[PDB]
């Protein structure tokens, strides 16, 4: 979803920081699994196990 | 028109190399060509029937 | 008398006729920097006009 942490400053001017995953991660549903989400322990889990 | 194109004419002398700028959409000039040709049709119509 | 105050630049003035207007009187202009070309620049052209 693209989103908005905070603010800076470039050539004079405030503009904004986004924060998005590649272009090549999110193309097609495929790439939905390629996310990986922390467990409580450190450990990774991936989205193929829940969704 | 008049101020945007006075705040265009004021900030033209800092554009980049090459960087013009052009006016591709303007419903103005069709107003103003509008009240021209009905004063010029006053005009002609004063100066017919004199 | 102010001279003698030789640690501080001491600046005596008179208000204006009316008080609404400004508080200094005669002119007034901003120098400013359309292209972005930062401070230090800005300061040198203020210390060149002064």
């Amino acid at each position: 979803g693209s989103s908005y942490v905070n603010d800076f400053i470039d050539r004079g001017r405030v503009k904004r920081v986004y924060l998005q995953g590649r272009p090549d991660a999110r193309m097609n549903p495929d790439d939905l699994s390629k996310w990986y989400v922390r467990n409580d322990k450190g450990e990774m889990v991936p989205f193929n196990a829940f969704a | 028109a008049k101020a945007i194109r006075q705040t265009i004419a004021n900030l033209e002398p800092f554009m980049p190399q090459g960087m013009k700028v052009v006016y591709p959409y303007d419903t103005t000039p069709v107003v103003s060509a509008s009240i021209h040709e009905v004063v010029k049709t006053l005009g002609e119509a004063i100066l017919l029937v004199f | 008398h102010f001279f003698s105050f030789k640690d501080a630049m001491v600046f005596a003035f008179a208000p204006p006729s009316v008080l609404e207007l400004g508080n200094a009187t005669g002119f007034d202009l901003f120098l400013q920097d359309q292209a972005g070309v930062g401070h230090e620049v800005l300061l040198q052209a203020r210390n060149k006009f002064l």
